[PDB]
Parts: structure tokens; C-alpha cells; sequence
């Protein structure tokens, strides 16, 4: 069912994820500490978490077959546009349904709606993010699907600034066909079609979430910017 | 412009 090339793609993506996601979360101890009582007391800790996560996303992207073959400029636009979406996706691994929080192994490293708001984010923007996480979690995806979706998310031809959209499209299509084939090996029709249609809808949701926060963001006018990291400043503009 | 990102991509 899966050709050797499709299997080779998945093997590479699984290994990329395993190298870039540490489920012990030990590195969190080196962040500025979380502070819950200011007023943005969680912003240093959460800014470090985002900065760290951007680095992991870069790591992952560099292992995506053909990504490195793109021009540097196209690699840069793809990552600047996709980074927050991939972080939202990858974060589903820590997300817990019972508490509606991201549980990273300890009470201190367990993040809820109030903690995110203490990082300077609006409740109106956070609610769809939680909703997203719940819906994703309910799909109960295999790790093979999870890493392929992350990859598909990164390599999208329809991101602004992409010069070589055909080449970017050729990579995503190989990833997409691999994903479709994977699902079909796990499920006959029509369940296969329904599950794929759901993943596609989740990518559109992520995109709408990105566009809504960046709309807000681009429509904002130092005290908080000072607390961000150099890499976050660069990536988020 | 995006110097840190460029470096991170080249290494
Ligand atoms: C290692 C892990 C672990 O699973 C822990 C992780 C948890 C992820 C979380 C839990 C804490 C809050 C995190 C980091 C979220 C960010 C603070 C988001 C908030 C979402 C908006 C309401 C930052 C968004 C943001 O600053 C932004 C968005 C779009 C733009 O164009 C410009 C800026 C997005 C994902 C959120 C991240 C993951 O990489």
C-alpha cells in the first residue's frame, strides 16, 4: 500500500520529531520562571517557551525531505508564516482534555487559559485556540499522521512571499499523497475520506487562527517587546 | 534582514 518512498518519508519525519520534541520537558527548567499571582507575569516564561519551540520547529523543517533544497528566502518565508501554527499543532502532545491545559510534567509547568492571558493575550483569541486543541485531540491521530500534518503545514505554496510556489507545491503534494495513503492503509472508505477531510479542516482552522492573531498583531502599536527574545522578535516581525 | 533565522537554517 505504502510505497517504499512513502515509508521513507514517514521514517524521516518520525525521526525528525523524535530528535526535536523531548517529552520530559527538562529544558523548561532553563527558562525564565513562570510567575502566577506583572501584570504580564507569565510573558517572560511563555516568551522563552515560544522561542525554544521556534528553534525546534526550524530543526524539524530542516529534516523535511526537499525543504533544504528550496532557496533560503523561501525557507525563511515558510518558517516565519508557519511557525506559530506548527507550535500550536506540536503543543497538542502536552495538551490535556480533563483540565483544558498544556501539562508539561509539573504544576509549575502546566499552562491554562489564565496563564496564557498573563502573557498578554486576549481571552477572545485564546478560546478558539483551546477549542482547536480539543477538536485535534478528539481525532486521536497516529504519530505518523501528526508529523506529516506538521510537515504539510510548513511546506504550503500559499504563504505570502513564496517565490517558488511550484516547487513548494511539489513537496507538499508528495507529503499529502503519503498522508492520504497512510490513512487508506488504516481505514477503508468512507472513514478514510472523512478523517482526511477533518485534518484538512484543522489546517484551515490553524491558518484562520494565525491570520486572526496576526491581524490583531499587525494592528498593534516597548515594555513587553523588551521581554521577548531576539529570535521571537525576528520571526514575529 | 532575518539574520538569526538565516544562520539557524544554514547550520
Ligand atoms: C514543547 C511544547 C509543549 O507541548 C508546550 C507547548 C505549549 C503551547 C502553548 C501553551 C502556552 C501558550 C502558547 C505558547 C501559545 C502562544 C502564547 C500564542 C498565543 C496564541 C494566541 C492567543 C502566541 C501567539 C502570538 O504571539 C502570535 C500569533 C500570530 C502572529 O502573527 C503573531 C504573534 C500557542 C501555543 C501555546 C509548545 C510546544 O512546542
Amino acid at each position: 500500500k505504502l510505497s517504499e518512498e512513502q515509508q521513507h518519508i514517514i521514517a524521516i519525519l518520525l525521526d525528525a520529531h523524535h530528535k526535536t520534541y523531548d517529552p520530559t520537558y527538562a529544558d523548561f527548567r532553563d527558562f525564565r520562571p513562570p510567575v502566577r499571582m506583572s501584570p504580564l507575569s507569565m510573558l517572560p516564561h511563555l516568551a522563552d517557551l515560544v522561542s525554544y519551540s521556534i528553534q525546534k520547529v526550524i530543526g524539524f523543517a530542516k529534516m523535511i525531505p526537499g525543504f533544504r533544497d528550496l532557496t533560503s528566502d523561501d525557507q525563511i518565508v515558510l518558517l516565519k508564516s508557519s511557525a506559530i501554527e506548527v507550535i500550536m499543532l506540536r503543543s497538542n502532545q502536552s495538551f490535556t482534555m480533563d483540565d483544558m491545559s498544556w501539562d508539561c510534567g509539573s504544576q509549575d509547568y502546566k499552562y491554562d487559559v489564565t496563564d496564557v492571558s498573563k502573557a498578554g493575550h486576549t481571552l477572545e483569541l485564546i478560546e478558539p485556540l483551546i477549542k482547536f486543541q480539543v477538536g485535534l485531540k478528539k481525532l486521536n491521530l497516529h504519530e505518523e499522521e501528526h508529523v506529516l500534518l506538521m510537515a504539510i503545514c510548513i511546506v504550503s505554496p500559499d504563504r505570502p512571499g513564496v517565490q517558488d510556489a511550484k516547487l513548494v507545491e511539489a513537496i507538499q503534494d508528495r507529503l499529502s499523497n503519503t498522508l492520504q495513503t497512510y490513512i487508506r492503509c488504516r481505514h477503508p472508505p468512507p472513514g478514510s475520506h472523512q478523517l482526511y477531510a477533518k485534518m484538512i479542516q484543522k489546517l484551515a482552522d490553524l491558518r484562520s487562527l494565525n491570520e486572526e492573531h496576526s491581524k490583531q498583531y499587525r494592528s498593534l502599536s516597548p515594555e513587553n517587546s523588551m521581554k521577548l527574545t531576539p529570535l521571537v522578535l525576528e520571526v514575529f516581525g | 534582514e532575518n539574520a538569526l533565522l538565516r544562520y539557524l537554517l544554514d547550520k
